[PDB]
DNA sequence: CGCTCTGCTCCTTCTCCCATCCTCTCGATATGAGATCAACTAG
DNA sequence: CTAGTTGATCTCATATCAGGAGAAGGAGCAGAGCG
């Protein structure tokens, strides 16, 4: 057995299992649950984090540390990864009770029964953040002892309900997991580390004067140098506040002691057909967006309009001239190149779409070829989801899994793909993200490779230009603060433009104090 | 208390945007503020914002 | 004789009001994904 | 009983001088009256 501080002991056999970096991470954790503090596991999508929960837990009852040793815990994840952690659980600690909160659930009775069984019985409550939202009432009354929250950056959002929902345990030991707990902006980072240590970073107005505007204000491309040097103190600042709390190892220093195979992360630049790149002219030449320019009408109009056209000219619907047909569109175009030269290589293929309507489509098409594929969008029913995951990572008859990157991203195991394409791109970069790592994971026993389609000079590429200069305002705060400015474009509202190519002593102390007042 | 739409009628113009009356926009404002003013509650913040 | 209790005029604020009825012209004035639930819609 | 399909509904997220008149309050002074 591994022998912790105090009193936590870890059995043998299970922590064996462990890696390195995960157990540095169970470490890290019951520093925390001895601090009474909370944290963010933020190792990126595919390291395990399920697992580094699962044994810090398992120690924590099996170490008989109110409570004696583990209290009730409630573990908050997207629907599509409640029996994923129910089985995770199954298989490394089978002793705890692991009862699942939702209308799939396992219960047959009133659920404000089964949060009660859960609650005296000291189990593990799997419930959903729709749940938590809806019965705030009943889940906060029953003086849980952990409140892991799988995927937690969907509390990023400081007003949403979910947030002030989860936001009401009592309790000190609550955790996040999330490999981009980062996504758009600093308030995000703020609302995370609201929920789990309410104090660190201040109140929110604080924390926007202090770090929000000098670092972000920081990275435009006009920024003076002196500003520079501000946003840098500020992010330096941050990053020592936020240090001891924040978790996130990558898959560079993981890599080599993981066994990982190859990636590539290569950017087609798709081309707009004559029939797409005419209807996108028409488009932008039109009035409507003549009125959002002059800040008459909301711009989603004209955005969401811009990226429909880029996807496929889905506005009007021009045998073999269907509704969705492939040749109308250059990105499905390349996307039939590279499933013929794909499945001729005998290869599985992971396709990702922003757009429900989209993945219709595409599946279209892919009934069209004589491609056998899989789809699993927010219509299937839940209870389905961690079923056709499996099928697809057991039989290699199925060739392509179409996805949405809302459902499809954020927590499976999809290691039995092998290729992975993000059809269209999202503003927000941390879904494009965990949409492309859901291949290169623990497990993943082939080289894989992302292709991320764009169209050139359309809207798709000034997406891919914001979330850009996103993961670089990111990146100045998780890996350091030393991050180039974002140079490429001033990021404007003229993205509707079609532009198609072709004990210290008082001395180390009062050194920092110099240095940083220079910087 | 909010007047029904008896007491504010919002008619339809020659322009098929509807047009509503003076009371109507006091009360999205009204309704405007009070909802800032209670976020500003369910979760704590500064006494000068909300005064 | 100190201290209070009116109280007296007076200046300040403030709020209200300012005929009825009728005709005409003229200018200004989003969209989809996911979740929940409830009705089916059948097995 | 009992799962799968169908609609409604909510949340959330994607960028960039030429009035006047009267009534109510407060102010300062003046005195009366009693400890
Ligand atoms: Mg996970």
């Amino acid at each position: 057995d591994a022998e912790f501080d105090e009193g936590f002991k870890v059995p043998g056999f299970l922590f064996k299992k462990l890696f390195k970096y995960q157990q540095t991470g169970v470490r890290w954790l019951w520093e925390l649950h001895c601090q009474q503090a909370g944290g963010i596991l933020g190792d990126e999508m595919g390291l395990g984090k399920t697992i580094q929960i699962i044994a810090f837990l398992a120690g924590l009852s099996y170490s008989k540390i109110r409570f004696e040793g583990l209290g009730p815990t409630v573990i908050v994840c997207p629907t599509t990864v409640m029996h994923q952690w129910v089985k995770e659980f199954h298989t490394w600690w089978p002793p705890f009770r692991v009862a699942i909160l939702h209308e799939t659930g396992s219960y047959t009775h009133k659920k404000e029964k089964l949060i009660r069984d859960v609650a005296h019985c000291h189990g593990i409550l799997i419930t959903s953040y729709s749940y938590i939202r809806l019965m705030q009432d009943d889940i906060s009354r029953y003086d849980w002892h952990y409140v892991i929250l799988d995927e937690g950056h969907k509390i990023r959002n400081p007003n949403a309900a979910v947030t002030l929902a989860c936001k009401q345990f009592r309790t000190p030991h609550r955790i996040i997991l999330s490999g981009s707990p980062m996504q758009n902006n600093l308030r995000e980072l703020w609302s995370l580390f609201d929920f789990i240590f309410p104090g660190k970073l201040g109140t929110l107005p604080v924390f926007m004067e202090q770090f929000s505007v000098p670092i972000t204000m920081g990275g435009y491309s006009n920024a003076s140098p002196v500003q520079v040097k501000t946003a840098y103190k500020c992010a330096c600042v941050l990053r020592d506040t936020i240090n001891p709390y924040l978790l996130r190892r990558m898959k560079s220093d993981v890599k080599m002691s993981l066994s990982l195979p190859d990636k590539n992360e290569q950017v087609l630049f798709c081309r707009l057909t004559d029939e797409q790149h005419k209807v996108y002219q028409n488009f932008v030449d039109s009035k409507e967006v003549y009125r959002i320019l002059n800040g008459e009408m909301q711009i989603f109009s004209g955005l969401i309009a811009l990226r429909k056209i880029c996807n496929h000219p889905d506005l009007f619907s021009g045998e073999e001239d269907q509704f969705g047909y492939w040749k109308r569109s250059g990105k499905m175009i390349v996307v039939e190149s590279l499933l013929k030269i794909w499945h001729k290589q005998g290869q599985r293929v992971l396709l990702f779409s922003q757009s429900r309507q989209m993945l219709d489509i595409l599946e279209v098409f892919l009934r069209a070829q004589k491609y056998t594929y899989l789809k699993m969008d927010g219509t299937t029913t839940i209870a389905s989801r961690q079923p056709l995951i499996t099928r697809y990572n057991e039989d290699t008859s199925i060739f392509v899994f179409l996805l949405t990157t809302r459902v499809g991203g954020l927590g499976v195991n999809l290691t039995g793909a092998n290729r992975v394409v993000i059809y269209d791109p999202d503003w927000n970069p941390s879904t494009d993200t965990q949409a492309r790592e859901r291949a290169w994971r623990i497990g993943q026993k082939k080289q894989v490779t992302v292709y991320r389609l764009l169209t050139a000079g359309t809207i798709e590429e000034k997406i891919y230009h914001r979330q850009i200069f996103k993961q670089f305002l990111t990146n100045r705060v998780l890996k350091d603060p030393k991050q180039r400015r974002f140079f490429k474009s001033n990021d404007l509202y003229e993205l509707f433009t079609l532009t198609s190519p072709d004990p210290l002593a008082s001395s180390s102390l009062l050194a920092k104090m110099r240095a940083r007042n220079h910087l | 208390p909010v007047p029904p739409l008896s007491v504010r009628p919002a008619v339809v113009m020659q322009g098929s945007a509807r047009n509503q009356d003076d009371l109507t926009h006091k009360l999205a404002d009204i309704v405007k503020i009070n909802n800032q003013l209670r976020r500003n509650e369910q979760n704590g913040a500064a006494a000068h914002v909300i005064a």
